């Protein structure tokens, strides 16, 4: 998923874009990524119980 | 006079490799039992993409054209096959200022062209016998023509044209699309997409919503 | 490292050192194929006024494929070059030449007052239009503006209007724009860089038509049709 | 309704043109809606220049509906001799009773 | 865009003579019709006008009683009579037509219709 | 909930326009492929009918007899 | 029937704070002065926009 | 709510912003109200629990 950014790909922000500009799209999927593994560990948990 | 595309119209949508998945994809794709004439000329709209079919004996059908006119004033598409070779063209046709040139019942061949320019297709051994296979893209056209309206160069054949339809497509050992589902067919159709199966076991699923809309505003 | 093995250089010089250039009503394109873009001699040379890339950075450009490469050429009044930008609105960016929002290239403008200045009148734009265009849309139409029916006068007119370049004009001094637009299926256009001896049944760090990661290549049997580039898994990884 | 014109004019190639066109009372403005007409021998008058500053399609963009100070004028930024010809004014008084001027002809050194 | 006129002819001075202009390629009644003279060898002079609809007719003083206009709209045409013609007034006769602001003076001209009085 | 007409002095109710989600009733697919559809909440006026309170079924015979519940659908329907 | 600042088939549409009409008798001839940018007997000497 | 958002309505921002501003302000009410759902559904679980 994109979240947002450019691409999904991680390889293909830093091969593209210059660190000013980079960052941002990394902040999207980091945010998007990070909240998905929020979700899936809440799942987990709650299933675990 | 019509017949029934069955589960015809379907190619490989990229040029990627994938097997022994099911995967989802929307693209211009002839919809399954669909409304194909049967011809046997005419100038025919081409709108988003065409499906196009024959089974010849004589192999009488030799080409296409394609454009907004079709008659000079800009550029159309000539697709000719003649005795050994195939010659396209995108001049200024009267039936110069040519941008692109290249050169290169029994039997049932299939074609999709659809909008630059692509084309897709396949050959094999045989109104419209039932069956499913899926197209290859072959001819890659970096034209920009814009087209309208199609003639086909003579044998019989069929026409349909192609919608921005969901497909669940079925991907086989060797990366071969063997089968797939038109998401937008009927209700167990939509049932097989939102479950990304082609097997549907015994129960209730909900696959859509149902929603009234306005009509006048007041 | 590994590219097609292609010793053809892309035309830029075709494009950039072009005897004439398309008026901004009617710009020109160029498609770029089959060839190695060397974008370094664009980037560094010290004859452009300005080199602004939106979806990519201009130093990476050898190191990306892509696709399909477009060159749009066109001269322009210097005030007018701030307009050739996604999210842009105004004479040109909405009625001559505009780019998507989402636009992926580099726009490469220089001086030309040396070259085009005389005054030259033969660089049209619309002065009006009907409605907006659509990003890279470009339509030659000389219908009259309003209601006026074939018959120029107050209230309706001929929708071009020329610019009128002399030597003596800097906002008003005729700039030449070239537009690279990049399509990011098959590598088409690669950047200057030599293909290297593949190394496999070793964890690499891999380049294979611009497409970048760290793993181990190995021999295999997986049945890639003719058309087939690249493949992905299960997880829609490659 | 007197309208009096600069005679003629020469003009280099490339070079610049000013011709003048005015009222004998008052000054031009924009309210007079100046016309400017270009006639060329065996040719009927074809007008250039309408209400003030409107250039008309046929009319190459060498040519400028400008004013000047209470004047009208139809200067050329770099005159060709393909510009040789008798120039025209038209002015707009109380109503569309319009007075010409005597004529200024344009030739090319 | 054009503009046909005729009518010019050769005619003798305390007579009269009828000019016509028809339009092609336009509509008719949406402009100003416009009536300008050329003696040879002579600047140009305005001799007449009127208005789209015709409730309006203008004329340079110095025809003024003499010169009348009338139209056909139905035959996208207009006719300029001319009474008491002098033998001084030997010029060709242009019909132009007037799309501008206020209708007063053309943008679009015909060939001319030469007009000699002896 | 409800709005005054400007121009007429009457009370008017908004109703909210029809909307449910869509439920597909199938035995598996190695029987049939023949399929009932529920409509969720939802009259037989906007969408061989059947209106339960779950919604309204299209495409299933309603019987008399009382069965071993199947495929559930609602309401004590099945 | 001319408007200057708006469009005259949107003053339907429009809402202003106030409007005042300025409502006089002129010849003919100078009608044309009542506009913005203009000069002349009216424009600069009796009612000017 | 706004969620950071010039408005709570996402009609109100698809009319008054054109797309490359209004795209990011309905991104802010998408990302408010998904983490919503998220926080009901997983209210739901527990509760449900
Ligand atoms: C073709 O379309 C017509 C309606 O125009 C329809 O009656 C006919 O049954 C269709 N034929 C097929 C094979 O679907
Ligand atoms: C293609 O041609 C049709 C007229 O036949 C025109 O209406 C349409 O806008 C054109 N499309 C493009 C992309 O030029
Ligand atoms: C096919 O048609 C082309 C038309 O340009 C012609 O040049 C070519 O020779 C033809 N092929 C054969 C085998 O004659
Ligand atoms: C080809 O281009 C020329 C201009 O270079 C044009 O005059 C000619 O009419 C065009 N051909 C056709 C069929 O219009
Ligand atoms: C894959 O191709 C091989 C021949 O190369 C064939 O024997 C095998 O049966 C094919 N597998 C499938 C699923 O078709
Ligand atoms: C344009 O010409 C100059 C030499 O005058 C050369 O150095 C430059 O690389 C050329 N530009 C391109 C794109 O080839
Ligand atoms: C509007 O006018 C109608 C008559 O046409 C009248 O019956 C109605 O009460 C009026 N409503 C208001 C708010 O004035
Ligand atoms: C599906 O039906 C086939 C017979 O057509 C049978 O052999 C197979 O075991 C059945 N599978 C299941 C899960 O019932
Ligand atoms: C709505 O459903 C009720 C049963 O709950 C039925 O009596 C009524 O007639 C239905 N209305 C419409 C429009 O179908
Ligand atoms: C149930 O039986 C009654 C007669 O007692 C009949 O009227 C009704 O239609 C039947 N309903 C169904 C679903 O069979």
């Amino acid at each position: 998923s994109n979240f947002g950014a450019i691409s999904s790909v991680l390889n293909d922000i830093l091969s593209r874009l210059d660190p000013p500009e980079a960052e941002v799209q990394i902040d999207r999927l980091i945010t998007g990524r990070l909240q998905s593994l929020q979700t899936y560990v809440t799942q987990q948990l709650i299933r675990a119980a | 006079a019509y017949t029934n595309s069955f589960t015809r119209g379907v190619y490989y949508p990229d040029k990627v490799f994938r097997s022994s998945v099911l995967h989802s994809t929307q693209d211009l794709f002839l919809p399954f039992f669909s409304n194909v004439t049967w011809f046997h000329n005419p100038v025919l709209p081409f709108n988003d993409g065409v499906y196009f079919a024959s089974t010849e004996k004589s192999n009488i059908i030799r080409g296409w054209i394609f454009g907004t006119t079709l008659d000079s004033k800009t550029q159309s598409l000539l697709i000719v096959n003649n005795a050994t070779n195939v010659v396209i063209k995108v001049c200024e046709f009267q039936f110069n200022n040519c941008t692109f040139e290249y050169v290169s019942f029994k039997n049932l061949r299939e074609f999709v062209f659809k909008n630059y320019f692509k084309i897709y297709s396949k050959h094999t051994p045989i109104d419209l016998p039932q069956g499913f296979s899926a197209l290859e893209p072959l001819v890659d056209l970096p034209i920009g023509i814009n087209i309208t309206r199609f003639q086909t160069l003579l044998a019989a054949y069929y026409v349909g044209y192609l919608q921005p339809r969901t497909f669940l497509l079925k991907y086989n050992e060797n990366g071969t699309i063997t089968d797939a589902v038109d998401c937008a067919l009927d209700p167990l159709s939509e049932t097989k997409c939102t479950l990304k199966s082609f097997t549907v076991e015994k129960g209730i699923y909900q696959t859509s919503n149902f929603r009234v809309q306005p009509t006048e505003s007041i | 490292v590994r590219f097609p093995n292609i010793t053809n250089l892309c035309p830029f010089g075709e494009v950039f050192n072009a005897t004439r250039f398309a008026s901004v009503y009617a710009w020109n394109r160029k498609r770029i194929s089959n060839c190695v873009a060397d974008y370094s001699v664009l980037y560094n040379s010290a004859s452009f006024s300005t080199f602004k890339c939106y979806g990519v950075s201009p130093t990476k450009l050898n190191d990306l494929c892509f696709t399909n490469v477009y060159a749009d050429s066109f001269v322009i009044r210097g005030d007018e070059v701030r307009q050739i930008a996604p999210g842009q609105t105004g004479k040109i960016a909405d009625y001559n030449y505009k780019l998507p929002d989402d636009f992926t290239g580099c726009v490469i403008a220089w001086n030309s007052n040396n070259l085009d200045s005389k005054g030259n009148y033969n660089y049209l734009y619309r002065l009006f239009r009907k409605s907006n265009l659509k990003p890279f849309e470009r339509d030659i139409s000389t219908e009259i503006y309003q209601p006026c029916n074939g018959v120029e006068g107050f209230n309706c007119y001929f929708p071009l209007q020329s610019y009128g370049f002399q030597p003596t004009n800097v906002g008003y001094q005729p700039y030449r724009v070239v537009v690279l637009s990049f399509e990011l299926a098959p590598a088409t256009v690669c950047g200057p860089k030599k293909s290297t001896n593949l190394v496999k049944n070793k964890c690499v760090n891999f380049n294979f038509n611009g497409l970048t990661g760290t793993g181990v290549l190995t021999e295999s049997n997986k049945k890639f049709l003719p058309f087939q580039q690249f493949g992905r898994d299960i997880a829609d990884t490659t | 309704a007197v309208v009096t014109q600069e005679p003629s004019l020469t003009v280099s190639p490339g070079g610049t043109v000013t011709l003048t066109c005015g009222s004998s009372t008052g000054a031009v403005t924009s309210g007079h809606y100046p016309y400017w007409f270009q006639q060329k021998p065996g040719q009927a008058p074809r007008t250039l220049i309408y209400d003030t500053s409107n250039k008309h399609s046929w009319t190459p963009a060498r040519f400028s509906g400008s004013l000047l100070g209470g004047k009208a004028a139809l200067t050329l930024s770099g005159a060709r001799p393909e510009d040789e010809a008798e120039y025209y004014c038209l002015l707009s008084y109380s109503g569309a009773r319009g007075v010409f001027g005597g004529g200024t002809k344009l030739t090319v050194l | 865009v054009q503009l046909v006129e005729s009518g010019g002819d050769s005619v003798q001075p305390g007579g009269s003579l009828r000019l016509s202009c028809a339009a092609a390629g336009f509509t008719f009644s949406s402009y100003w019709m416009n009536w300008v003279r050329q003696a040879p060898g002579k600047g140009l002079e305005w001799v007449a006008n009127i208005k789209q609809d015709g409730s309006e007719k203008y004329y340079v003083d110095s025809v003024k009683g003499r010169f009348t206009i009338s139209r056909d709209n139905a035959k996208n045409s207009l006719y300029l009579q001319m009474n008491s013609l002098r033998a001084e007034d030997t010029a060709v006769y242009y019909c132009a037509l007037s799309s501008g602001y206020s209708g007063y003076a053309g943008n679009y001209w015909g060939q001319g219709t030469l007009v000699t009085v002896s | 909930d409800a709005v005054r007409d400007p121009q007429t002095l009457e009370i008017l109710d908004i109703t909210p326009c029809s909307f449910g989600g869509v439920s597909v009733i199938t035995p598996g697919t190695n029987t049939s492929n023949q399929v009932a559809v529920l409509y969720q909440d939802v009259n037989c006026t906007e969408v061989n009918v059947f209106q339960t309170r779950a919604g309204c079924l299209i495409g299933a015979e309603h019987v008399n007899n009382s069965y071993e519940c199947d495929i559930p659908i609602g309401a004590g329907i099945c």
